[PDB]
């Protein structure tokens, strides 16, 4: 138990764990199956307890690099695993990225990771940093003030 | 209007087989339908999350709310955010938030602008649209009263400046019995967030017709490969693997090009969200019924999990 | 205007050094071209496939195999093929209304941006616009929008109204700003101070109606010359 061993109870081969359930089954039912025909529990045939089958750790990996003309470290990141089972270790909402320091300076978004957090070249390491939304500016606001600029800039704006 | 989906990604050996050892020796020589399938999908995956930046993210300073909040008689607290729940939304957002709610290889990305970040950019254009006026979205923040700002207001509708003046506590008290009805009509009413849901609807039925579709037999035998590789000899049983197998891969491609066009019904719809950003809220219009039934006066955005709602 | 128009040079001609330094500028209408050449060399490396059956090239299965089985596996890879000739236009249909859609987007921008002036804040380039000159490209169309950007601001003290002789003032085109011990008038994208005259204001009703109204003499300039 407890480990991701291959599984064969009269037939039905695959792979997965095996973990101790809490829902109390009806004794005719031998294998149980979950929603869209997946095998959710398959039931002891020798010690007649119930246990149900969850499928191994599996996710995308995804390779941040910032290019082969400046540096050649990267930094893994596994989609949606948490990486307690399989030098920087930070864990994001999307998953734990390997390889890469957290800073709390927060810039500009150069390489969309997810969930709020980018990377970018530090110049030496990869870094990771929550994104700048922007600079903040409280406006002084006045029932009896107002502003009007002396002068203006003309700028020309570019479109593709 | 419906900003941005729920970004998916799907995997080729879980999809087709599920973890098994003769899929990896046989898909190879299909060519390569595994990498033309995910740079579709992650090409939705940054479209979708240029259209979120591309609504919400038009401004570039953060605007801050002042703490005197006192705009001539008018309220505005149910559309700044609440400092007192960690959230930092406003009434309406939590009851916007709480109206609408939401393996096989089929994984599940989270966008990369979180609701927080959306919700502070939601207040930043809030604060902009009270304290400024026009300033902020045509360049540097002046500072102007409330009141004279609804002058501007009601100059470019035709109507000429003594009328505000006059009638400033009846329009102050007009507005915040509207506003207040506002949220009321909106928590009674069962179908008024429709379009946001039936987004959530589709691509939920989308995902589960996906899933349901390898449990079909595609005429074969049975619809799982390990009861086809012990019946049958493995030169006789190839021709059915064969049969599942380009059965699964069409599944697969009929469901990324559907998904194509809704990815491009919804990002022709953030574009016009886009504008419907600038022109209400950052300017004002002078158009017929486009920031609401009549001539346009103001906007106020308020965030939402996968779209955007006006107050026009 | 010799300090409008040495603005105006200035950065127009800084734009050549914006697009040559960022060669990631022109990235947009390149991804076109780099998806429709990554689709069609997709297209040509998929006929390498063998789709399950004995060879990828089609001439040797029909000189190895009898024309009673050659056809099962010349079917199979004819209804590979047509299903791979059906995606690629149907992934190119989808493509081609992005553009379309993207071409009338386009074509109502030079109908208003180029033939006119739109009001419009963030259509035509960030900022109050004015004007704007599209340039030619291989697939695609480059805007210059010249727009107008406020700097130099000032904070002054302000009022919605001016009592005089027991009546309100309401201007015609702009508001009332101030140094402190005086009170002049302006416009509201420019600072301009002008006395305060009958010219520029409106009477209507009384002055005590007004929340925040300052009392401050207004100069008719009929007055001093008829006296
Ligand atoms: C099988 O034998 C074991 C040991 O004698 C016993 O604990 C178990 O209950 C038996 N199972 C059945 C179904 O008889
Ligand atoms: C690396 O950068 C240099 C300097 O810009 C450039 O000349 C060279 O072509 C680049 N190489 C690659 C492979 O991009
Ligand atoms: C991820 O692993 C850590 C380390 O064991 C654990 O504390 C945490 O609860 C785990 N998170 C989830 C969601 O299982
Ligand atoms: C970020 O701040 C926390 C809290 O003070 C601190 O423990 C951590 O070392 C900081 N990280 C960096 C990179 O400065
Ligand atoms: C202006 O604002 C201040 C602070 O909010 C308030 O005390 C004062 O009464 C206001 N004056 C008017 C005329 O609204
Ligand atoms: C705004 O509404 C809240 C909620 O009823 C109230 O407590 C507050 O006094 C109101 N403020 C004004 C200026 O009317
Ligand atoms: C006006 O601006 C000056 C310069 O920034 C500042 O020192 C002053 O406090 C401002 N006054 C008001 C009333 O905002
Ligand atoms: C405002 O400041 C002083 C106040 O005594 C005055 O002399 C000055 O002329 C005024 N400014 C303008 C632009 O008129």
């Amino acid at each position: 138990k407890n480990k991701c061993v291959n599984f064969n109870f009269n037939g039905l081969k695959g792979t997965g764990v095996l973990t101790e359930s809490n829902k109390k089954f009806l004794p005719f039912q031998q294998f149980g199956r979950d929603i869209a025909d997946t095998t959710d529990a398959v039931r002891d045939p020798q010690t007649l307890e119930i246990l149900d089958i969850t499928p191994c750790s599996f996710g995308g990996v995804s390779v941040i690099t910032p290019g082969t003309n400046t540096s050649n470290q990267v930094a893994v990141l596994y989609q949606g695993v948490n990486c307690t089972e399989v030098s920087n270790v930070f864990q994001t909402r999307a998953g734990c990225l390997i390889g890469a320091e957290y800073v709390n300076n927060s810039y500009e978004c150069d390489i969309p990771i997810g969930a709020g957090i980018c990377a970018s070249y530090q110049t030496q390491s990869i870094i990771a940093y929550t994104m700048s939304l922007g600079a903040e500016n409280s406006v002084a606001y006045s029932n009896n003030s107002i502003a009007i600029p002396t002068n203006f800039t003309i700028s020309v704006t570019t479109e593709i | 209007l419906p900003v941005s989906m729920t970004k998916t990604s799907v995997d080729c050996t879980m999809y087709i087989c599920g973890d098994s050892t003769e899929c990896s020796n046989l898909l190879l020589q299909y060519g390569s339908f595994c990498t033309q399938l995910k740079r579709a999908l992650t090409g939705i995956a940054v479209e979708q999350d240029k259209n979120t930046q591309e609504v919400f993210a038009q401004v570039k300073q953060i605007y801050k709310t002042p703490p005197i909040k006192y705009f001539g008689g008018f309220n505005f607290s149910q559309i700044l955010p609440d400092p007192s729940k960690p959230s930092k939304r406003s009434f309406i957002e939590d009851l916007l938030f709480n109206k609408v709610t939401l393996f096989k290889g089929l994984t599940v990305l989270p966008p990369l602008l979180t609701d927080e970040m959306i919700a502070q950019y939601t207040s930043a254009l809030l604060a902009g649209t009270i304290t400024s006026g026009w300033t902020f979205g045509a360049g540097a923040a002046l500072q102007i009263p409330f009141a004279m700002q609804m002058a501007y207001r009601f100059n470019g509708i035709g109507v000429t400046q003594n009328v505000l003046y006059e009638n400033q506590k009846l329009i102050a008290n007009q507005f915040n019995s509207a506003i207040g009805k506002i949220q009321d009509s909106l928590s009674s009413t069962a179908s008024a967030l429709g379009k946001l849901q039936d987004v959530v609807n589709h691509n939920a039925q989308a995902l589960n017709t996906l899933v349901k579709q390898l449990s079909s037999k595609f005429g074969a035998i049975s619809s799982v490969l390990n009861d086809i590789f012990s019946r049958l000899d493995p030169p006789e049983a190839e021709v059915q693997i064969d049969r599942l197998i380009t059965g699964r891969l069409q599944s697969l491609q009929t469901y990324v090009t559907q998904q194509l066009i809704r990815a491009a019904e919804i990002r022709a719809s953030a574009n016009l969200a886009a504008t419907k950003m600038s022109e209400c809220v950052l300017g004002q219009s002078k158009r017929v019924d486009f920031c609401g039934k009549g001539y346009h006066l103001m906007s106020f955005p308020q965030s939402a999990p996968h779209g955007v709602v006006f107050l026009h | 205007q010799k300090l409008i128009a040495n603005q105006f040079n200035s950065a127009i001609g800084k734009i050549q050094d914006s697009l040559s330094s960022t060669a990631s500028a022109l990235g947009k209408l390149q991804d076109v071209v780099n998806h429709n050449a990554q689709a069609l060399n997709t297209l040509v490396k998929q006929l390498s496939s063998k789709f399950g059956a004995i060879s990828s090239v089609l001439n040797d299965i029909f000189s190895r195999l009898d024309p009673p089985e050659a056809e099962v596996q010349i079917d199979r890879l004819i209804t590979g093929r047509l299903q791979s000739l059906q995606t690629y236009v149907t992934q190119q249909l989808i493509r081609a209304a992005e553009i379309r859609a993207s071409a009338n987007l386009a074509a109502t921008k030079m109908s208003e941006c180029v033939l006119g002036q739109s009001k419009r804040v963030d259509f035509c380039g960030k900022g109050y616009h004015l004007m704007s000159f599209p340039q030619s490209a291989p697939h695609g169309v480059v805007f210059l929008h010249v727009t107008y950007v406020p700097a130099q601001e000032k904070n002054f003290t302000t009022a919605p109204a001016i009592c005089h002789d027991g009546k309100a003032h309401f201007p015609r085109e702009g508001v009332f700003v101030s140094n402190g011990t005086h009170w002049f008038v302006t416009q509201r994208n420019f600072y301009e101070p002008q006395i305060i005259t009958t010219d520029n204001t409106f009477v209507s009703g009384n002055c005590d109606v007004v929340i925040g109204i300052v009392n401050n003499t207004v100069y008719d300039p009929l007055q001093p010359e008829l006296d």
